[PDB]
């Protein structure tokens, strides 16, 4: 199994092209990586156009030979750590799943799966019906939601790409001494990082590029996104880590930080999620919450 | 052989770059 | 066999002709080793080897065909770039097997993407029209310039004579009309064009085409003529006919400025003098606004539809060359070809008819024996016309002056009359003017430069670019505080039509407001529409309108209308 983004379904070029940790590697949100990835494929024999092919539909040649022409090509792109050992089930004659495509699906449902108190109910029990929508996936009588599943996990992945190469280009990384503040202000559609678990997502996808960029500076990053309804910003509490093949862990320290400028601050906050480092604010108040806590030694 | 080091040199510049 | 020749020892050729001595396997060996060590081993003067560089991209794009200079082959080995120019059909074999190697050298197993490699020759030394091809030329390669008159489709051929085939294409190439000499008719020639090059190139096309010059024999031709005459086709090895940081920096510090629109504007058909809001409507149309469309019922147009009522000789037909001239793709005069382009009409019951249709569709369609298909029109449309016969009459109505059902004047987004008025001092600048110009065109660096900024306050290479650059970039909107005012002022100007008895105002002329607001917010670079747009707009499709009408609603329209065409 690969950490390439759901290798037995869509095509092997979306695999390697989505994957959160070929973006760090290559650079893909830029003409400069994109170019080596068809480097790459051109290296490897692999026509182009076959690449692009769905998985189940590509040549029988190919799919055996795939597992030895790995080993001769990703070290001359520093791209070894992709392979590794995973589970994998099969059932009958309808085809082999991997634990680690398993859950993409699950989660994609919970996500995605279909004054202000009352507005803030409904969108909170609609996210709870998603909860019956993943439980009944769960069941191999029911194969048919678990596509559903899938094919809503491939589009959430591209929305999200398609706001981290904006995040990057337009170069709003706030670079702030003591941690990374990033702050959405706009979006082509920004309501999808109003669920914790989509706005976890992007921060996973941000983190692995700033542990790549540079060797230095390992540092805390917040992120945050406005929502026009409320005027309240969604703020999330981000750790660094260290890459996958290099010794004591790390702890998140956000909680401590939030609880202590909550317990003094004039702002409108809420505080009521379990994952404590996740909050919420109004409009107006997300500047000074934030000045009172770069001013603290807590961070 | 020197002369052709520029070639390998392009060839060399992706597995640098 | 074993044995290889020195570079010197080919500068003999030893047997009776080239093809003979190029065909012996040591000679054969020795131009193969040669060949490699060149395209391995030739650079920039900054070191920096592009046959290396272009490899590396060969593989990039996943293609079939290198590109070879002829000038680098002839300025080392210079005996090879002999040989090619005299024997190709044997030298270009070697030349494929050799960059085969060199490929394999950068992606090995690249024969599993594509099995051969072909190699397009560049720049070769010497052209010929199609006047100048003898029988001395027969197996050389050369170097040829036309238009392409005709086409036929792509069709598969078998490669070998287990199976394989290739694509397939022939073209009919003629001398170019600059070319053609005082007197004369134009030659013609065909072309055949194989697996990389079918569809590189569309009829009318002004091309130029590197290859073989071949002969065969053919019965009719000997049989019609009564001589022993051999056909003869041309084998195409080659054919031949964006913006950096730099220029979106100074796009963006030119449109910083103020008074852009107006620059624009000025340097708008700079050899014609006066006819202000003329310039102003044709850069309104070339640049345009925004198609937009809602499921629930309706959609609107980007193009900007003009047109244009002239007096004899008041400069339409210049305007519409230099629109020609100036734009990316036009028709002049067909709707297919003006596709995403502007489309010119210089004078005018069936091309009536389809410009109805036209104008209310923007794609049209058609059946003929049962069969029924479908094409996109999508183009901004200028038109311009003569007065009903020899002048206009102002104390009348627009209807009264054109050959149009009322619809073409409803959807036309912009109307105007151009008229050719008594003054000395028009005439005068008019005079001194067109003398100036033709002193400065006399053909009897330094003062080349000094005639274009006097002849425009932009340099148009930059303002073509501007052109493209806009266009394909910026998408305005509007912005929702001031559509309030516009609203009050369209109910306004309905109710001083109504009061006066004029024909009324309607939602065709305030759509034709906001997109040509979004154009001028266009011209800019603007993504936002602002209030002076919206004013500049209004007065636009308000003067126009009051144009139209006869003379006494024209003065109460005026009087009133004040606040608006003047005033804001
Ligand atoms: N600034 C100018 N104003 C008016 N006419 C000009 C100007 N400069 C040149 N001309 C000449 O005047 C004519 C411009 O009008 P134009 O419409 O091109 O002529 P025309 O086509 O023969 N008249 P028409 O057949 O009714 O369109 C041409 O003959 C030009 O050479
Ligand atoms: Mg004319």
């Amino acid at each position: 199994d690969y950490y390439l983004f759901l290798l037995r379904h869509s095509s092997l070029y979306d695999s390697f092209y989505y994957s959160n940790y070929v973006n760090a590697k290559l650079s893909l949100w830029n003409e400069n990586g994109k170019k080596r990835l068809h480097k790459m494929f051109a290296r490897m024999g692999i026509p182009l156009s076959t690449a692009q092919e769905t998985w189940l539909y590509m040549d029988h040649s190919i799919k055996r030979e795939l597992g030895i022409i790995f080993d001769k090509n990703l070290d001359r792109y520093g791209l070894q750590d992709i392979i590794r050992d995973g589970f994998v089930r099969t059932l009958g004659y309808r085809g082999s799943i991997s634990a680690s495509e398993f859950v993409e699906a699950l989660t994609a449902l919970l996500e995605v799966g279909n004054n202000s108190a009352q507005k803030l109910t409904n969108l909170r029990k609609r996210w709870v019906s998603n909860f019956w929508l993943s439980w009944d996936a769960l069941d191999d009588r029911k194969v048919e939601l678990l596509n559903r599943g899938i094919q809503l996990a491939q589009d959430l992945q591209r929305a999200i790409f398609n706001t981290g190469v904006a995040i990057l280009e337009k170069k709003l990384i706030k670079h702030l001494r003591i941690y990374r503040l990033c702050v959405l202000q706009d979006g082509p559609d920004l309501d999808l990082y109003r669920n914790p678990l989509t706005l976890l997502r992007l921060g996973n996808w941000l983190i692995e590029c700033c542990a790549e960029s540079e060797d230095k500076q390992l540092l805390p990053m917040v992120l945050a996104s406005i929502d026009e309804n409320t005027d309240t910003y969604l703020v999330a509490g981000l750790t660094p880590r260290y890459p996958r093949g290099l010794k004591k862990p790390i702890l998140n320290n956000f909680s401590m930080a939030f609880q202590q400028i909550t317990a003094e601050t004039d702002a409108k906050v809420r505080i009521d999620n379990f994952e404590s480092s996740i909050i919420e604010i109004r409009r107006e108040d997300l500047s000074p919450f934030l000045e009172k806590l770069t001013l603290s030694g807590l961070l | 052989n020197p002369k052709s080091s520029a070639f390998f040199e392009s060839m060399v510049e992706d597995i640098i770059e | 066999l074993r044995e290889e020749l020195t570079l010197e020892s080919l500068s003999n050729v030893k047997a009776n002709s080239y093809s003979e001595w190029i065909t012996q396997p040591n000679v054969s060996r020795t131009i193969a080793r040669e060949l490699k060590s060149f395209l391995l081993e030739y650079t920039d003067e900054t070191g920096r080897s592009v046959y290396g560089a272009r490899i590396r991209t060969l593989g990039e794009m996943n293609s079939e065909s290198l590109e070879v200079n002829y000038r680098h082959l002839a300025e080392s080995k210079a005996i090879l770039a002999l040989f090619l120019a005299k024997c190709p059909e044997e030298m270009l074999k070697i030349f494929d097997l050799v960059a085969m190697e060199a490929t394999e050298l950068h992606y090995p197993d690249y024969a599993r993407i594509h099995s051969e490699i072909h190699v397009r020759i560049s720049d070769f030394p010497t052209i010929y029209s199609l006047r100048e091809l003898r029988e001395s030329n027969l197996s050389s390669l050369v170097r040829v310039t036309g238009v392409v008159t005709r086409r036929t489709g792509v069709f598969p051929q078998l490669k070998y004579v287990k199976t394989v085939y290739r694509n397939y294409q022939r073209v009919t190439l003629q001398e170019a009309p600059g070319t053609v000499p005082p007197g004369r008719l134009p030659r013609h020639r065909e072309v055949i064009l194989l697996a990389d090059l079918v569809d590189v190139s569309k009829p009318g096309e002004e091309v130029e085409v590197t290859g073989i010059y071949k002969n065969n024999y053919d019965g009719n031709l000997n049989a019609k003529n009564g001589f022993p005459v051999f056909a003869t086709i041309i084998e195409a090895n080659s054919i031949k006919r964006s913006w950096t940081e730099e220029e979106e920096r100074e796009f963006r510090k030119i449109s910083r400025d103020r008074g852009i629109i107006d620059k624009i504007i000025s340097s708008m058909a700079p050899s014609i003098y006066g006819h202000r809001d003329i310039k102003t409507a044709v850069a309104c149309s070339l640049f345009g606004g925004v198609p937009k469309n809602v499921n629930g019922k309706h959609s609107i147009r980007g193009d900007i539809n003009v047109l244009l009522l002239g007096d004899p000789g008041t400069a339409k037909s210049q305007i519409l060359k230099y629109v020609e001239k100036t734009a990316h793709r036009a028709v002049f005069a067909a709707l297919v070809l003006a596709d995403k382009g502007v489309c010119l009409i210089d004078e005018f019951d069936q091309d009536r008819t389809s410009i109805h249709e036209a104008m209310e569709q923007q794609s049209i369609s058609i059946s003929k024996a049962g069969i029924v298909t479908t094409l996109q029109a999508r183009c901004s449309i200028i038109a311009a016309a003569n007065p009903n016969g020899g002048r206009y009459n102002s104390t009348l109505p627009l209807a009264q002056n054109v050959s149009l059902t009322e619809p073409i004047l409803s959807r036309f987004d912009i109307l105007c009359v151009v008229r050719d008025l008594v003054d000395e001092e028009a005439d005068e600048r008019l005079a001194t003017f067109v003398v100036d110009s033709h002193v400065r065109s006399h053909p009897e660096l330094q003062r080349q430069r000094k005639k274009e900024e006097e002849i425009s306050p932009i340099p148009q290479e930059l303002l073509m670019k501007y052109i493209h650059y806009a266009r394909t970039k910026i998408y305005p909107k509007l912005h929702q505080m001031d559509m309030d005012k516009v609203s009050r002022v369209y109910a306004d100007l309905r109710r001083e039509s109504i009061s006066t008895g004029s024909f009324p105002i309607t939602v065709r002329h305030l759509e034709s407001i906001l997109r040509i607001a979004e154009s001028f917010a266009k011209m800019r670079l603007s993504e936002f529409v602002s209030s002076y747009d919206l004013d500049r707009a209004i007065k636009v499709v308000v003067d126009s309108f009051v144009d139209a009408q006869k003379v006494s609603v024209r003065r109460q329209l005026r009087r009133s209308f004040a606040i608006y065409t003047l005033g804001h």
